[PDB]
């Protein structure tokens, strides 16, 4: 029934759950809360796919198989710089060192 | 607060539940709304942030519990990690 | 032998079911308190086993000795079969510590003659050679068991 989510743009990365039945926008209120936005200025995508306010998490393929607290699934989000939506943008995680020889 | 920023090394800067949080008894102690961490990269505190919500989710759970994974390459770090946070 | 299984000789058939990612090692604890591994269990896997009321049961991880749970509980106790029902010892992984995660990964890993070798703090080097032990837990089972005896509880 929970979806484990890594909402994320540029450095910012929020770590949250929902419920599968809950919607887009609802997520979208969630991160008002946190990062003080309006639903109607932020656009959540999933893998350049923009999602509709009016859909379930689990309609947009936010699964329990798929939004594990281990391997939590990533949303995307844009924020409203002017009468333009900013593009997508998420800075990668750093890359780890060369596996130890004795691995 | 709901919630609390943690920011790695690098710049990274991730929001969790500040109950979630909590599961390390030195961001328990640290706390007394934001932590930085200068040793922690992001590629390890995603990980650390990851295992707060297993944690919170299975600890109390009379159900079969999934396999924590944690790729050769991150070991190191996240025990270096998880031995300073207390996790 | 404080912590040792009864000899009733009433039998108790019971169920094995692995519910964990490892391979389980079932020990039965004998009548003089020694440790007695079972044929392991395979990931996923479960068995109708037949025991008796009153014996002790542990799981560990048949490769690295790594505690598991067996019904939320440490140890499993077979009891009266109520009317021919088969008792269920489900054996699940505990919610490790991610501390105690890295150190199950890491010895996975590195050869014992290695720790050495690994680029961390002296602490760590003690806590990756201080390997999950049957007997070390069965000492501190024992001990818990002697301290409930000696206290009213």
């Amino acid at each position: 029934m929970d979806v484990f989510l890594m909402i994320r743009r540029h450095k910012t990365t929020i770590f949250t759950d929902a419920k599968e039945s809950s919607t887009v926008f609802e997520l979208k209120r969630i991160v008002e809360g946190i990062l003080k936005r309006p639903p109607d200025e932020q656009r959540l995508y999933k893998d350049d796919q923009l999602l509709d306010d009016g859909k379930t998490l689990g309609e947009c393929g936010f699964t329990s198989q798929t939004a594990r607290p281990q391997a939590p699934a990533t949303v995307g989000l844009a924020f409203r710089a002017d009468d333009t939506f900013e593009a997508l943008c998420i800075e990668p995680f750093s890359s780890p060192p060369e596996l130890p020889d004795v691995m | 607060m709901m919630y609390v920023k943690l920011i790695s090394s690098d710049g990274h800067e991730f929001i969790v539940k500040r109950e979630h949080a909590l599961t390390s008894g030195t961001i328990k102690a640290m706390l007394s709304n934001e932590v930085n961490f200068r040793e922690i990269p992001s590629h390890v505190l995603s990980k650390v942030c990851m295992y707060f919500t297993y944690k919170v989710r299975y600890t109390n759970s009379s159900t079969e519990i999934p396999e924590f994974p944690i790729a050769p390459e991150i070991a190191l770090e996240l025990l270096m990690a998880a031995n300073f946070l207390d996790c | 032998p404080v912590l040792r299984s009864v000899n009733s000789r009433e039998p108790s058939q019971v169920i094995f079911c692995n519910r964990s990612p490892r391979v389980v090692l079932p020990v039965w604890l004998n009548f003089d308190g020694e440790p007695q591994p079972y044929p392991t269990l395979p990931p996923g896997t479960g068995r109708r086993i037949h025991s008796y009321r009153g014996h002790l049961w542990l799981f560990r991880d048949a490769g690295t000795h790594d505690g598991l749970l067996v019904n939320q509980t440490e140890l499993f106790v077979p009891s009266l079969n109520v009317d021919g029902q088969p008792i269920f010892a489900n054996i699940t992984l505990p919610v490790y510590t991610l501390k105690e995660r890295c150190l199950q990964v890491v010895r996975s890993l590195v050869k014992p003659e290695n720790y050495r070798r690994l680029d961390i703090v002296r602490s760590l080097y003690e806590d990756l050679e201080d390997h999950p032990n049957v007997q070390k837990d069965l000492e501190r089972l024992t001990q818990e068991r002697i301290a409930h005896q000696r206290m009213g509880d």
